[PDB]
């Protein structure tokens, strides 16, 4: 009777430190509609995040887009935290970004 | 194509939530304000071409139907074996030049409106049949429902698609970028090609070795952005040795044949 959310995190633009961007968390395929979604910066909840109006797909499962403007820096990690009746513990999905070459040669 | 969706959440007898929105193609065009009982026009062309008075009639019609729908469900919930909490979802609409109206209970097909009456989905059981008895009690109301689907809805698109096709026919070029994905297993890499900001939705993206499409390319879901454009990740799993000369190629209608081509190169490799 209940369906667990799929959680997908993405930026609107390639990550460039110091440049404003948008962070997205798309939560979908879940039922019932009650759900809690937070965007995190360095483990702390981000205030005043926007979301789309609740909608549902053909199979009647619900979906939402949460999004916020942000400016990443080198030391910042972002994630999306979702709580739903189907989840024992809140599920945290990271924003996967590439930080360039690790080992300095110059 | 235009349709309206209702999400009615019945948490207990005393607590409900009602969310309503309208959609032209896959674009959201209308919302309902539960307070003040007002239709909200997300775009200037959302009003189509109907007059302010006609929208007031439509608002009043939906307002009255909403009040007696929630009251009717609460009146008949126990007979229908509806156990709080439960959610009812409705979607109805049409296609210009395809009428439909379907209702779900607890996220599964329950009843639908066909021609002139509500029909139960056979698998939804005896309670769906009892529900259709309540819904079909007044044939005149069903005639109005039929006319909303077959007359009002196609007429609404006339004045909606044309008035807004400057929006639905926009071409917005994608941008793309490359990153490392989570490593699939020992000695392998995941190459990620991100494609963002394109509109309309149809898009082509492959990892390539020269002209040879790499059939390991795994295309993700197309995901929305708040600005109406779309996003997609296409990932390729490769052995660490064999990542040379790989490129991601993007084809999209907005590009007029000038594909985006990015190369797994530079610090990605990493070079020396
Ligand atoms: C965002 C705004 C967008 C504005 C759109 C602008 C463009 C307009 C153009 C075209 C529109 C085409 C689509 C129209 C589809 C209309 C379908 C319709 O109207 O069907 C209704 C279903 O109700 C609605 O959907 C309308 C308002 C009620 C909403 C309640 C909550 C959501 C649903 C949960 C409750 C369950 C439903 C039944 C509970 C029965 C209880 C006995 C039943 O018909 P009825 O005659 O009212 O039945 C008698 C009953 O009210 C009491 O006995
Ligand atoms: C719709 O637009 C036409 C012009 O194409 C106009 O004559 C008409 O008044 C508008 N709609 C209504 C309901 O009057």
């Amino acid at each position: 009777i209940q369906r667990t959310p799929k959680i997908q995190v993405y930026s609107r633009h390639p990550a460039e430190n110091g440049k404003s961007n948008f962070l997205n968390c798309y939560v979908s395929g879940f039922h019932p509609s009650d759900i809690e979604v937070d965007l995190l910066k360095n483990g702390e909840r981000i205030e005043k995040v926007e979301h789309s109006d609740l909608s549902f797909s053909k199979d009647w499962s619900f979906y939402l887009l949460y999004y916020t403007e942000f400016t990443p820096t080198e030391k910042d990690e972002y994630a999306c935290r979702v709580n739903h009746v189907t989840l024992s513990q809140p599920k945290i999905v990271k924003w996967d970004r590439d930080m360039g070459s690790l080992v300095p040669r110059g | 194509s235009f349709h309206v969706i209702w999400i009615a959440s019945f948490y207990n007898h005393s607590w409900k939530q009602n969310l309503v929105s309208g959609w032209l193609s896959d674009l959201q065009t209308h919302t309902w304000d539960s307070n003040s009982s007002t239709i909200v026009f997300l775009w200037p062309w959302s009003r189509g071409n109907f007059s302010n008075e006609e929208w007031k009639e439509l608002e009043t019609l939906f307002r009255i139907r909403t009040i007696r729908s929630f009251e009717g469900i609460r009146r008949y919930a126990h007979e229908l074996q509806f156990e709080y909490p439960f959610e009812i979802q409705v979607t109805g609409g049409c296609e210009l030049h395809g009428s439909f109206l379907q209702l779900a209970y607890q996220g599964s097909d329950f009843v639908s409106f066909q021609n002139n009456s509500w029909l139960p989905y056979p698998v939804a059981g005896n309670m769906a049949k009892h529900f259709c008895k309540v819904l079909n009690q007044n044939q005149h109301e069903n005639d109005i429902t039929h006319n909303l689907l077959s007359d009002t809805c196609p007429r609404f698109i006339l004045g909606l698609l044309d008035a807004g096709k400057a929006h639905l026919q926009r071409q917005v070029k994608p941008e793309a970028w490359l990153s490392h994905g989570p490593s699939p297993g020992p000695g392998h890499l995941q190459l990620v090609c991100h494609v963002s900001g394109f509109y309309p939705k149809p898009v082509w993206v492959m990892w390539m070795r020269g002209e040879q499409e790499q059939q390991g390319t795994q295309r993700g879901d197309i995901l929305p952005s708040a600005d109406g454009t779309w996003y997609l990740r296409a990932t390729l799993e490769v052995a660490a040795g064999e990542a040379a000369d790989l490129s991601c190629r993007v084809k999209h209608s907005s590009l007029e044949g000038q594909d985006i081509v990015l190369y797994w190169e530079g610090s990605l490799v990493p070079r020396g």
